[PDB]
C-alpha cells in the first residue's frame, strides 16, 4: 500500500511537470528569437551588404535548423512521457489484479 | 515607440496572458482533485460505520442468547425463539453478502 | 526597453510557485490513496471474519 | 519622482504581513478539524456501547 500511493504521487507529478517543461520551452524558443534578432539587429556597423549577412545568419542558421533540432527534441521528451505513463498504468493493473488474486483465495 | 507598442503590446503581454490562464486551469484542477479527495473520505467513514452498526446489531442477540443459557434450561421458549431470531438474523446477514 | 530580465524573473517566480504546490500536494495525496487500501483490507478482513463465524 | 523601490518594498511588507497569518492560521485551523472528527468518533464509539448494553 505504500509504494501503492508513491506510484500517483510520482505520476500526478511527472504529468504537471511535462506541462511545465512545455512553458519553459515556449517562454525559451521566443527568448532565442530575441536574442538571434538583436544579435543580428546590431550588424549595420557595414552598409547594406551587412545588414542582409547579418539577416543571413539569423534566417539560416537558427531558423533553418536549430527550432527543428528543438521540436525534435520536445517530441522525444513527449514520447518517453507518454512511455513512462504506459509503464505506470500498466503497474497500477499488476498491483490490482494480485490483490484481487489474493482476495478471491481467502474467500475460498 | 514602435518597439515599445510591437514587442511588449504585441507579444509579450498576451504571453503572461497564457501563462496567467494556465495557472488558473492547474490551480482548479487541484482544486477538485482536493474535493474528490474529500469525497473518498468521508465515503469511506460512513462505509465502515455502518457495518460496526449491522455487527452490533447481530452482537446484541449473540449476548441475549448467551446470557440466555445461563437459566440450564434447554427446553426453553424463550431460548428457543431467540435462537430463531439470532438464524434469521444471520440469514439476512450472510445474504447481503 | 525590453526588460527581458525582468520578465524572466517572473516567469521564474511564477513557476516556482506551481512547482511548490506539485510538491506539497501530490504526496498527500499518495497518504490517502494508501490509507484508503488499507481501511479497505482492514473492512475486507472483518467482515469475511464474521461471516465465517456466523 | 517615481519612488518605485520604497514602492515595491511597500508591497513586500504588505503581503509579508498576509503571508505570515495565513501560514500560522491554516494549520491550526486543520488541527481544530482533527479534534472535531476525534471527537465525533469517540462519541459514536461510546453511544454504540450504550446502546448495544442496552
Amino acid at each position: 500500500n505504500n509504494a501503492s500511493g508513491k506510484l500517483l504521487a510520482l505520476d500526478s507529478q511527472l504529468t504537471n511537470d511535462f506541462s511545465e517543461k512545455s512553458s519553459y520551452f515556449q517562454s525559451q524558443v521566443d527568448k532565442i528569437r530575441k536574442e538571434a534578432y538583436a544579435g543580428a539587429a546590431a550588424g549595420v556597423v557595414a552598409g547594406p551588404f551587412g545588414l542582409i549577412i547579418s539577416y543571413s545568419i539569423a534566417a539560416g542558421v537558427v531558423e533553418g535548423k536549430l527550432i527543428p533540432e528543438l521540436k525534435n527534441k520536445l517530441k522525444s521528451v513527449q514520447n518517453f512521457f507518454t512511455t513512462l505513463s504506459n509503464t505506470v498504468k500498466q503497474a497500477n493493473k499488476d498491483i490490482d489484479a494480485a490483490k484481487l488474486k489474493l482476495t478471491t483465495e481467502i474467500v475460498a | 515607440y514602435s518597439i515599445a507598442a510591437g514587442v511588449v503590446e504585441g507579444k509579450l503581454i498576451p504571453e503572461l496572458k497564457n501563462k496567467l490562464k494556465s495557472v488558473q486551469n492547474f490551480f482548479t484542477t487541484l482544486s477538485n482533485t482536493v474535493k474528490q479527495a474529500n469525497k473518498d473520505i468521508d465515503a469511506a467513514k460512513l462505509k465502515l460505520t455502518t457495518e460496526i452498526v449491522a455487527i452490533g446489531e447481530i452482537k446484541t442477540e449473540t449476548e441475549t442468547t448467551r446470557f440466555y443459557v445461563d437459566y440450564d434450561d434447554l427446553m426453553l421458549s424463550l431460548l428457543k425463539e431467540a435462537a430463531k431470531k439470532m438464524i434469521n438474523t444471520c440469514n439476512e446477514y450472510q445474504k447481503r453478502h | 526597453v525590453i526588460p527581458w530580465q525582468t520578465f524572466d524573473e517572473t516567469i521564474k517566480e511564477l513557476s516556482r510557485f506551481k512547482q511548490e504546490y506539485s510538491q506539497a500536494a501530490s504526496v498527500l495525496v499518495g497518504d490517502i490513496k494508501t490509507l484508503l487500501m488499507d481501511s479497505q483490507d482492514k473492512y475486507f478482513e472483518a467482515t469475511q471474519t464474521v461471516y465465517e463465524w456466523c
